[PDB]
């Protein structure tokens, strides 16, 4: 078709080798790293998951008793109590493609907070979201790390 | 942060903490879907696997490509949480990372 | 040479013959390059004996505030290489450091439009004080973006855009033209 | 003359001495005669000899001698991420250079999309103005600070 | 043996020839040079094919036997996180293997750089030594416990 | 015609000479046999000069003629896949390849491999479609809808 | 070569005729390994017809042994590669098991030292037991793992040690040191 003269090249089109076939020599197991370790924080994902997945209905139906009905009535007073809404901290990463933020809410609300006296089930009931935001918390880094080391691996890999 | 799921595993949402308010039947939940990230000032808002946690795309079809606050799936009803444990290990690994 | 073959009779044949070798690309002078030459492939060894007469006539440390210099306009390649093994993509904070660095330093530092008015000749203080200019921003370049300064916005420094008209200016305009930026440098920048 | 090469071949014995012999020079591209780029023509080396020296002060207009010189290391910076972008991704790139590859194939697509066209000295300089201005006087360490404004 | 290739090309009679009768190697590289190491000196590009043997015990220091051949593969291995800067960072890297680092630095920078310094036979095996302190002793696996559990 | 190309690279005129004078090219790409595919003939060059002519119907089997290039276009742009398998992920396409795929293994020494085995022209096509048993009527497009429907 | 090349005329040309060839490999030996004979990259035609001979004096079940023992390359070639930076990690079990003998076959087996005494001299009916000693662990080592015991375990038995030495072993009581050590397996892994 049409591509380049003949002399001269030979010395330049030989640094090719060098520059290319070096940089990725290593190139390949240098990703590699991230994602071995990685998993280490991806195992653990389910850890909280399944742990308190399980106890997360645990007083949701636990106060189905005498605030089951009465629970519209038990929320309305005490429900948003105080639900900052991104009081949560978050952090900023870096990984291929750019650099992707993650964050945890970690902040004193859900712990015992919402007031309005009530009776028995509500304090257990209450602490239950615990699990689900003290919780939910584990994945919203570790559970986004997962997509973050997706693409890397891909993309490097490719 | 304001996230929504199931009315009747979401009432406690509202109780503690955040505010859920979602339906059981509303397996659509598009009708807020959108409407929620209309504003979309909280942290990651998610939901329940019976409606649209499987396919993201509903996220994605919707904000068009932008960081928005991403969804994350469960279920509802619990029973063994050691079947599509293992899998979604499996699915987000697969098509990259862990191949076979 | 003919094809500009590098290695045609007449190329090695006048090697090892005369020291401070130098190369003429295609694109250099074709595009914004001037003089058109080879950056690495143009070395030079008289330079080792040639500092007796610069100390004096520059500065007694001006083989220092010169050699240390070259050190990053050769070893800039560094990255230079990686560059064209993925480009700014996977770029960290030393990274754009030099790259740009030695980036403007050939756009305005290295080229000299020999067909202007003064600029087609630069002396000692002339081509000593530049030499400096950018090192400076380059020593609170250093603190800036290692204490946490984002290049980004360091990218956009408006005197960094005056950097690069001091290759126009001449002899007599240039001793104090420089100076009044030597402190804009500090203070737009640290501040940053 | 107009001297044919088997293909492109810039060292062939032909331009070889040609090119000094001849002050100055001009290429031509086939990959814009073969995707529609007409007349696609090209001078990616080429830059004559004396051509710097001779027009912009008098006959020309003032704003040129800088102009050329402006438009052409102008340009590379552009096209060449035409590579290093088929390579990493797509978009993958800072949000500034992004613009020098976004006007290459402005350039070259417009620029060379000369017809029948009797171009005059002017409406040439013109187009030049019109392309430059997608990037404000940043990257233009070319030409001077009241010319480059002077036609913006 | 001492000479310079056309372009440093060792696909040339000038290099090909002697690496073949010649018994060993040492070369001179412009990026060691333009740093301002002095002597500029790669690694493993240079060695002496038959001093592998005539050191050591009885000849040049006992422990040189294996300091010979530590150095050498200890070295080298820094030369890894070297360029390798621009992908995690300084202290994005782990403890043990950054610590292969400033090794490689200290080691250019004034252990090859010697200029015209003059270190005695016994001056010169020293500092060897003296940068392999770096690492805790007991990560070198390449001399014996025993020779660096003293000099060291 | 049956003899080795030097290395392996049919650039050289001892095969290229060989192209022309000889009617067609067939080869074995050292790839199958290195790896378990006997008779380890590729189908990449192979193809006859008087194959056409006297072969299809009355000669042999009538679907032999429509089948003939059913088949390349099958296996090729089957193996082409896997190819930008390994560079994006094993998942990272759709049914328009998930089928092509299995064309390659299926073709594989699954078909071109079977040792010394005795195949005949009866044996061999009776079978040679229990490969497209997979693909659908409407996926090819080489045979007609009468011979596709014949022994599939 | 003294340049280590794989294509060039004294090469590529002899490959053009010989019978057996016996690349070396230049890492394999870097490692210190001896012998380091790469075979990936060797081969010998005369084996083929060798082969008849084989089990006719030697043993009528020898060269099934040796061509059977090979799978380790074919299963190992492409099991390297991937799994070389991975490794024993997203594997099932019997994943390792694969590249677990290799290494015996590898760091036992193949290597065969030929600077030592011991290992050094050899008759065929000497290493054909060492192949073996490592066969017959290996019928029931994957059979336990796929049956139900450890990985990591079953590779912790100084039983499969005294496999590293039979090479080293003396001809002459290789086949004393063969009736214990082998059958010593067969109750050296029943115990789970």
């Amino acid at each position: 078709s049409q591509v380049s003269p003949t002399r001269m090249n030979l010395l330049q089109r030989r640094g090719q080798l060098r520059l290319a076939q070096k940089g990725v020599d290593l190139l390949k197991k240098k990703r590699d790293a991230l994602v071995a370790e990685f998993f280490g924080l991806v195992r653990e994902a389910m850890e909280a998951r399944k742990a308190l997945d399980q106890a997360a209905k645990e007083a949701y139906a636990a106060l189905l008793l005498a605030q089951a009905f009465d629970g519209p009535e038990v929320v309305a007073g005490a429900a948003l109590g105080v639900p900052p809404l991104e009081g949560v901290e978050a952090e900023v990463e870096n990984v291929w493609g750019s650099k992707v933020p993650r964050l945890k809410a970690t902040f004193p609300d859900g712990a015992l907070l919402s007031p309005v006296g009530t009776p028995a089930y509500t304090l257990e009931a209450s602490r239950a979201f615990r699990r689900y935001a003290e919780a939910l918390i584990r994945v919203a880094n570790t559970e986004t790390r997962l997509k973050k080391i997706g693409e890397e691996i891909k993309k490097t890999t490719r | 942060m304001a996230v929504i799921a199931d009315p009747e595993t979401a009432q406690g949402f509202r109780l503690a903490g955040l505010e859920g308010y979602g339906a059981s039947s509303a397996e659509e939940a598009q009708s807020l879907l959108e409407t929620l990230v209309e504003r979309g000032g909280y942290a990651l808002v998610a939901v329940d696997e019976a409606l649209l946690p499987d396919p993201e795309r509903a996220v994605e079809r919707l904000m068009r490509g932008r960081d928005l606050p991403v969804l994350l799936p469960i279920a509802g009803l619990k029973e063994a949480f050691q079947g599509h444990d293992v899998e979604g290990y499996m699915r987000e690994l697969v098509r990259k990372t862990i191949g076979f | 040479p003919p094809g500009g073959d590098m290695s045609e009779p007449v190329t090695q044949s006048t090697l090892r013959i005369v020291g401070a070798f130098w190369r003429l690309d295609a694109s250099l002078a074709f595009r914004r390059h001037f003089p058109a030459i080879n950056w690495n492939g143009s070395y030079s060894l008289f330079t080792s004996a040639l500092d007796p007469w610069y100390r004096e006539n520059v500065a007694e440390d001006y083989p220092e505030l010169r050699d240390a210099i070259s050190e990053l306009l050769q070893r800039e390649a560094g990255l230079q290489e990686i560059v064209q093994l993925v480009g700014p993509d996977a770029l960290q904070d030393a990274e754009r450091l030099v790259i740009e660095v030695g980036r403007i330093i050939r756009e305005d530092f290295l080229q000299q439009n020999a067909y202007h008015e003064v600029d087609a000749y630069c002396s000692m203080k002339k081509a000593y004080g530049i030499m400096k200019m950018i090192l400076a921003f380059y020593k609170e370049a250093e603190a800036a973006i290692k204490r946490g300064v984002s290049i980004d916005e360091i990218l956009q420094l408006p005197v960094l855009e005056r950097i690069g008209r001091a290759r126009y200016v001449s002899e007599e305009e240039f001793p104090a033209y420089f100076e009044e930026a030597m402190k804009e440098i500090q203070g737009a920048f640290k501040a940053l | 003359p107009i001297l044919s090469m088997p293909d492109d071949d810039r060292t062939h014995p032909i331009p070889d001495l040609t090119g000094y012999i001849t002050e100055g020079q001009i290429q031509l591209s086939r990959e814009l005669h073969r995707k529609g780029i007409y007349p696609p023509i090209d001078p990616l080396p080429s830059l004559s000899r004396l051509m710097n020296n001779g027009v912009g002060k008098g006959k020309t207009r003032e704003d040129h001698k800088q102009v050329s010189d402006q438009l052409y290391s102008a340009y590379a910076n552009g096209v060449d991420i035409r590579k290093l972008v088929a390579i990493i991704g797509e978009d993958a790139l800072t949000e500034n250079d992004r613009r020098y590859l976004q006007f290459a194939d402005a350039f070259e697509r417009f620029f060379i999309n000369q017809g029948q066209q009797n171009r005059s000295i002017e409406e040439s300089l013109q187009i030049a103005w019109a392309l430059l201005s997608m990037l404000p006087q940043g990257e233009l360490k070319r030409i001077s600070k009241d010319h480059i404004g002077k036609y913006y």
